[PDB]
């Protein structure tokens, strides 16, 4: 009844719509079923303009190239933002929509109301979340376990990377959220750790720097490159053209005038320095061993640079604005405004500071803090898409150690979540469930989805993943008989299984819990959408 | 039947977007799309490599045979061949030397994989392959290093080294071409020897000159920089030696302007009477301070109004035009001045020493002569180059770089490090490999074996474009390193490598003699990249495009 | 998000495959498509009705209130209307009358199952409720009959059967139409005392010949037939010969020649000259004696040759082409003779007789008369109309083919019989259909009562066509049912239709029984079928 409401005008309903949301997850999904695992396949992306983005995180792909299919884009804003909060779980949902659709499509097709059919999978979810108390394994953060840090941190990493980047970039990213616990226990994750692109020797050469390092360097050449001791000041304000306000203007009535009216350009230039050098004279004192650096946010007149260049003061600008708010962090000082009042204290510390010159562009390092309350860490990289693989992989490592500390538990990976619902769900007396009748299959459409995760880790080895979890179900029978609580993982190197506590293998809290979530609303929708059309002005 | 079903569920990603995975040969056809742009490499490489011609879409044509320069200029389709292309950018850049090694070391190890998937390798097992066999490589670099450049100049030892890394690049005359370049690397060493301080080097430092006309045995070495320019007022031959004292301004000869609304302003007639000899004086005052302290020479940054180039020639003072940045920057490293923004008097200490100032025809044009002399050195010489073709004058000053840059890898590390030269360095590491695949149990021996037959490609391209043949001579070398080392010591067998023309056979006795070697610095980083640039294309089992 | 999936059956069959199913369209959407056509069908229903004008591809205009003439002409793309029109294609091939009942009645319980899929009746006990409802209004059209004739002889009999069709169709000539059918009828019907055993009739009996030009009431009855020829030889001798032998021979007259292709071998000159005189004494041979044996009519359906009309002019005798041989069984039916290929020489047994032969023009155009006075003619007979344009004959000509099928559908069964016209049988109908469904419990009663609200399209169409209100004569017209004289009340179009109640047997308006069997058969099936169709496929083109 469509075409006679709009002369041109497309929608497909009921059955044509039903394989609208089946199909589309289905190919999507099919694209990341190869990519989950530490052994899954490796893409790279190249766009008309040349550009060529290497990873193996599904939100790149979401991103970089479009769908026309109006399903996946809902999937796709829903993988998307399951890695902005929780740093991971793209893939995840993705496999989680894709089959959970495919899981219940059977039973639309004997005849099962998708009401009811959706009605079970909130049923479904809530004992995941009930199990999950139980689940969970509680980790006090008064041990300050550094082992525990390093094997959380190589389950995204050996993801990504092999194990030749991933020995090298464990520690180091150990190493920076070392510095994010405090007594405070607050984690900010944004202003602790950064990632800085530069192209230098080979991807595993990359290295830890416990102090700030910034894309500028000296323009004057009589600027020390290495000074011992360096007192950082904040500057916010900048030395330069101004915007002079419409530009009024000078009148001069005769050339000695000219002149004498183009020296007052300096006149307000040199009144800030005189407060500089007015603070220097505290600091005098060991002027050979020590020095004195400025950092400014904005940048700084050339005409300028000269003065800071006699009193060997190295000078800084076009600096970035997040950059101002670390150098408390790091150097211990307080950031000033106006410099009308100057005092010893706001003034930083720094035990080493200099500049590597590589090519045109010059870097300026600062590192050996009494106690530096952050740190950074110096992404080195052969080619541009090997300094975007090494972003999305140390960044998503980030989230993953960061939410550990936020709460006091952890979660197992290696498909030990997963396979332990598996044997709740279809145990659990229905009586107790407020699921009766035929909301009851809706129920075994939500555990039967999770067994694929499991098995799409072992299509990437090329074993079998139905022969490979028969020996997981036989373990975990007579587990509870004798008396012990193990959790069985799920071994690709020799095919068999493995417990996920000993081999160092965890998954983050906030991650499963905001998957499953997520992927229920995202199914639960398009199953229960009916018809698909296509309207509007243009 | 009819028509396809033309793979369904196709319209979840644009028409533009095709998917190609490692099965159905795509693997296969990449490593075959590497082929295509290898054998372009392999005819330029060595001393008797052939040049290449590529013309851009603006018309300009560069004739090199340097891999890292003619990627540049050619369009790049297939993803995995960027990874080479980029490959060789990054030798160019960090050691300056080595550029055609990664393009075809990277190329083979492609080559040679083909083989290894066709018998049922796994892409993971294949890059473990490599890996283990490349620490095993670079650990016999070290044990192989023979003699040491030790003292950082002289005339002698900067034949050893200049001189085989500009032999592949416009062969030539030998003689000729290296003492160019040696010339103008003993003049911005510090030297200061037995004082203990850090060595220091710059390749930007030295600067090609591209002069048309003449020929290459009339080229010299100049101390100085050597620009085009017109001088304004007069040409002066300086004759009155006593040197000079020269003096750099950044800022331009001028009257200062207000930044803001500039503008005369005249009440009444008394003061228009003496705005014009008012100007007058104002240059004259600050002229006058410079003449004083005996400057005969000015160097601008920008232009100078014609009031203030009046007073100068007025007390003969050149002038000089230093347009943008980097022109400038290295003129006060010769005189050793520091610049300062005012037109006032500058400060004594700050003054530059430059003996004679020259202007004389070269190629047509008036150019202005900036040597130096014995005394008083000066850093940042440049290298005159005469030429009939414009062309060749290109890559001989990528040649000459090609030579400055090998000076930067004696300073970083403890010494220059020697290697066998003539491919003597990659043939060692076959029969060392081979005897580390043996060592290792597994499945992993595969890859292993087949990463030391990649090297073969070295010899078997010097004797291609040498016209032997490549059957004959070959195992012909295999000769010296099949009877191992006997039960004496002091083995010079290691100096055996392939000989271009000649009487072939072999041939050219121990290399020893001949003195062309290898640098170390440069074979540690050429392997690395060259392994992970084909690492990478194994490591990638799906490609997608865009577009196309 | 752009574009859409497509769909995966869009590469199964064909995109010039369109359908059209359940829940997909169709359901009272298609039944909403005819109502075009319907209302097409409603305005021309009644004496009141409207004709319409269809101008075919072709270019020829047919201007008829025909339902059945209407739809054969038209082009029509939805295939579901071709079940309706197929529906009026067998009443007019079959009985030939009651083609616009059929689709107005099967047009509307397709209107009043709208209401019944709206309160979620399933398409399956709606057929159950038709068929029902349909058995019993067969059953219930025998105890209203009060027409019952067993004459279908005299012409006053007719009066009740052949003038209430023609009431209907061009209802500005009622006597005059009448007369015309109704004395053909008398002369085709042999005379004798007592005729049993179904005597055979059939539609060629009666023919219609359209002349241009004249008035209608200037009309008149043939017993002959009336062709344009142009006769040949000589003016007709009118009554001096009285009746005359007439000879119909179906091959040409001429010598006699093999089917194969021969020619004339002459080996010397002798045979020569006799080759001029001997083809003249040949075929003089045959036709000498024809008019020996006193035959002065002779028909040819080939061409006849001039050697064979050169001899016939002299003796007197006539020659007519007849190039049809539709029309050539038809003349011999007047004059009672035998169709005789040879040639030979007529037999008194197989020749017939003709009373008077004369050639005149009607409307301006010379035609033979074949009228017959006195004589015995058997099963023929011709109407001439007169009339000032074209199309406007041409559904009198239908309007008497209708006429005369009533006359056919009489005879052939036991009896057609009689029913009450003007909205009188429609309304008892109401009330037999409404009172069934409460005498049976079920979910069929909805069914039921819908059937019977169909029925109430008949008798306001009368009204409606006539300029008056059906919400106050038609609620009026129940009324006067309630109770002989109360099955006599019908729908009157007068000026005096104020008071809603005319006796129908003051005017005799009376309609067939076996008419309305046959229509209501056809209805209900084709409004069953549309119903019964979950799906439809279309293709390209
Ligand atoms: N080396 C491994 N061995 C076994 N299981 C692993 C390994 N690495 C990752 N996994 C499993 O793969 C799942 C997905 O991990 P990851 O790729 O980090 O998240 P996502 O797939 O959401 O990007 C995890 O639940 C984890 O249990
Ligand atoms: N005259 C010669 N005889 C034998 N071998 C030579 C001769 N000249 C150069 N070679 C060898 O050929 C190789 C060419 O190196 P090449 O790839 O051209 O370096 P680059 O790309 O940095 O110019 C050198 O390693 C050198 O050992
Ligand atoms: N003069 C009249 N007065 C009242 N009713 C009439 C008159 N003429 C015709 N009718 C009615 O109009 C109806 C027309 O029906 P018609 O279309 O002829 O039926 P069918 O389709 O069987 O031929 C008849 O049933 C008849 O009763
Ligand atoms: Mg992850
Ligand atoms: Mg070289
Ligand atoms: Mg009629």
């Amino acid at each position: 009844s469509l075409q006679l409401l709009n002369p041109k005008a497309e929608s497909l309903r009921r059955d044509a719509a039903l394989k609208v949301n089946v199909t589309s997850a289905e190919g999507l999904q099919s694209v990341l079923e190869t990519n989950l695992g530490p052994k899954g396949t490796l893409k790279m992306l190249v766009d008309g303009a040349g550009n060529i983005k290497l990873t193996k995180d599904g939100k790149v792909l979401l991103t970089e190239m479009q769908i026309q299919s109006p399903t996946a884009v809902l999937i796709a804003r829903a993988a998307a933002a399951q890695d902005e909060i929780t740093g991971d779980g793209t893939t995840t949902v993705v496999c989680l929509v894709g089959e959970l659709l495919r899981q219940a499509h059977r039973f639309i097709q004997e005849g099962v109301h998708p009401r009811i059919i959706t009605d079970g999978f909130e049923i479904a979810r809530k004992e995941s979340m009930k199990f999950l108390d139980e689940f969970k394994i509680s980790k006090t953060n008064l041990s300050n376990d550094r082992e525990f840090l390093l094997q959380v941190a190589r389950s995204s990493l050996l993801t990504k990377v092999d194990a030749d980047l991933t020995e090298v970039l464990t520690p180091i990213v150990t190493d920076a959220v070392l510095s994010v616990y405090d007594a405070q226990a607050d984690n900010l994750d944004l202003h602790m750790v950064e990632i800085m692109q530069m192209q230098h020797l080979s991807p595993k050469d990359t290295t830890f720097i416990k102090g700030l390092v910034l894309d500028h360097g000296g323009r004057h050449p009589d600027m020390p490159t290495r000074v011992k001791n360096a007192y950082v000041l904040i500057l916010n304000v900048s030395l330069e053209y101004e915007k002079t306000e419409v530009n009024s203007g000078f009148f001069y009535s005769s050339a000695d005038q000219r002149d004498k009216l183009a020296a007052s350009e300096r006149k307000f230039v040199d009144a800030k320095l005189k407060k500089i050098i007015d603070l220097k004279n505290e600091v005098c004192g060991m002027d050979p061993d020590k020095g004195f650096v400025i950092i400014n946010q904005k940048g700084i007149d050339p005409m300028s640079l000269d003065v800071f260049a006699k009193h060997n003061i190295l000078a800084l600008r076009r600096a970035k604005r997040r950059n101002m708010e670390r150098l408390q962090l790091v150097t211990g000082g307080e950031a000033q405004n106006s410099v009308e009042d100057l005092s010893p204290q706001i003034l930083g510390f720094s035990g080493l500071v200099y500049q590597e010159t590589i090519g045109e562009e010059k870097f300026t390092y600062v590192t050996e803090n009494t106690d530096p309350k952050s740190c950074t860490i110096l992404i080195k990289g052969s080619t541009h898409y090997a300094l975007a693989q090494t972003k999305d992989a140390v960044r998503d490592g980030l989230r993953a150690v960061a939410n550990v500390l936020k709460d006091k538990n952890i979660i197992p990976g290696a498909g030990a979540f997963y396979i332990a619902l598996s044997r709740y769900l279809r145990s659990a007396n229905m009586n107790k469930l407020g699921a009766k009748g035929k909301t009851k299959t809706g129920i075994e459409a939500f555990a039967e989805a999770l067994l694929v995760i499991p098995k799409t880790l072992v299509k990437n080895s090329g074993f079998d993943p139905l022969d490979v979890l028969a020996m997981v179900e036989d373990e975990l029978d007579d587990a509870q008989d004798s008396d012990e609580t193990r959790y069985v993982g799920v071994d690709l190197n020799i095919g068999d299984s493995c417990d996920p506590t000993i081999e160092g293998i965890w998954d983050s809290y906030r991650v499963l819990r905001n998957a499953i979530t997520g992927a229920t609303g995202i199914a639960s929708n398009l199953l229960l959408c009916d018809e698909l059309l296509r309207a509007g002005r243009s | 039947s009819l028509r396809l079903p033309q793979n369904p569920n196709a319209g979840l990603f644009k028409q533009g977007y095709n998917s190609y995975s490692n099965a159905d040969g795509q693997i296969i056809k990449s490593i075959a799309a590497i082929r295509e742009l290898h054998q372009m490499c392999l005819t330029s490489m060595g001393p008797c490599g052939r040049n290449k011609i590529i013309v851009n879409h603006l018309g300009k044509i560069i004739i090199t045979n340097d891999a890292a320069t003619m990627l540049r200029e050619l369009d790049i389709v297939h993803p995995a061949v960027k990874v080479l292309v980029m490959a060789t950018e990054q030798q160019k850049i960090d050691m300056g030397d080595g550029t055609n090694l990664v393009m075809i070391l990277a190329g083979e190890l492609l080559n040679v994989s083909e083989k290894l998937i066709s018998m049922g390798l796994s892409a993971v097992e294949i890059i473990q392959g490599y890996n283990m066999a490349r620490k095993f490589t670079l650990k016999e670099l070290d044990e192989m290093v023979v003699g040491e450049i030790t003292d950082k100049n002289d005339k002698n030892e900067l034949l050893k080294m200049i001189k085989p890394v500009i032999s592949s690049k416009k062969y030539g005359s030998e003689d000729i071409l290296s003492e160019l370049v040696s010339e103008a690397v003993s003049h911005v060493l510090p030297v200061a020897q037995q004082a203990g301080e850090i060595p220091y080097f710059n390749v930007d430092s030295i600067r090609v000159v591209k002069i048309m006309g003449g020929s290459l045995s009339n080229s010299t070495v100049i101390k100085g920089m050597v620009f085009n320019r017109e001088p304004e007022g007069h040409v002066k031959s300086l004759s009155e030696d006593k040197k000079h004292k020269v003096a750099v301004f950044t800022c331009p000869l001028d009257i200062a302007n207000t930044e803001t609304k500039g503008t005369v302003l005249l009440h009444n007639a008394q003061e228009m009477l003496d705005f014009s000899k008012g100007e007058e004086k104002q240059i004259d005052a600050m002229m006058k301070e410079i003449a004083d302290m005996g400057v005969e020479c000015i160097v601008a940054g920008a232009g100078v109004g014609e009031l203030a180039l009046h007073y100068l020639n007025r007390y003969g003072i050149l002038v000089l035009k230093v347009p943008s940045k980097f022109e400038l920057r290295r003129l006060c490293r010769v005189c050793g001045a520091t610049p300062l923004p005012r037109l006032g008097a500058p400060t004594p200490e700050e003054l530059g020493l430059v003996e004679t100032v020259k202007t004389m025809e070269i190629g047509g044009d008036r150019v202005t002569v900036f040597k130096q002399e014995q005394g008083e050195i000066s850093r940042t010489s440049t290298i005159i180059l005469r030429g009939a073709t414009q062309n060749n004058l290109d890559d001989i000053e990528r040649a000459i770089d090609d030579g400055v840059a090998a000076v930067k890898g004696l300073m970083k590390p403890s010494g220059g490090k020697l290697l066998p030269g003539a491919g003597a360095t990659e043939i060692e590491l076959i029969s060392r490999i081979t005897k580390y695949g043996e060592r290792t149990p597994g499945l992993l021996q595969l890859a292993i074996k087949q990463f030391a037959v990649a090297f073969e490609v070295v010899p078997r391209t010097l004797a291609e474009t040498a016209g032997l043949d490549v059957n004959e001579v070959l195992p012909n070398l295999y000769a010296a390193h099949n009877v191992t080392e006997p039960g004496a010591v002091k083995t010079d067998h290691l100096y055996k490598g392939v000989d271009i023309d000649g009487e072939s056979d072999e041939g050219v006795k121990d290399i020893r003699e001949e003195n062309i070697y290898d640098m170390l610095a440069t074979k540690k980083f050429a392997i690395n990249v060259a392994t992970e640039a084909a690492t990478t294309v194994l490591s990638i089992d799906q490609i997608i495009m865009a577009k196309k």
